[PDB]
């Protein structure tokens, strides 16, 4: 009988905790990755941009 | 005097009282942790007269509607 609310509880800790734990360090990987990503789609921008200004110098 | 023995009296009774509770208090913990000890999410433990359990665990089950664990 109780075994099963016992591994209930001990479970419904652990899922909140690590679910949410998981999520928020996902959260920070994904703005760091927007920051880096952001930029080398800057750098290709400019580059073109370079490439361009090269075809009328 | 008469002030003195009438402060004196409602203090006593004002110790007498809170000691008393909190050793009833007490008490019902340790019997609380006992049972308690067997066992985001949310729990309660407590203490009721036992004549009350049927009507209890019936209103519990009607206001978190059909879903409480308790014993």
């Amino acid at each position: 009988s109780q075994s099963q609310g016992i591994q209930q509880l001990l479970q419904a800790e652990k899922r909140a905790a690590e679910k949410v734990s998981e999520a928020r360090k996902r959260k920070n990987r994904r703005l760091k990755q927007a920051k880096e990503e952001a930029q080398a789609e800057i750098e290709q921008y400019r580059l073109q941009r370079e490439k361009e200004f090269k075809a009328k110098e | 005097n008469f002030e003195k023995i009438e402060n004196e009296l409602k203090e006593i009774n004002t110790n007498q009282e809170a000691l008393k509770r909190n050793f009833l208090e007490l008490t019902e913990l340790k019997f609380i942790l006992r049972k308690t000890q067997q066992f985001r999410l949310g729990f309660v433990a407590g203490v009721i007269n036992r004549e009350r359990i049927p009507t209890f665990e019936r209103m519990l089950w009607r206001v978190c509607r059909g879903n409480v664990f308790l014993r």
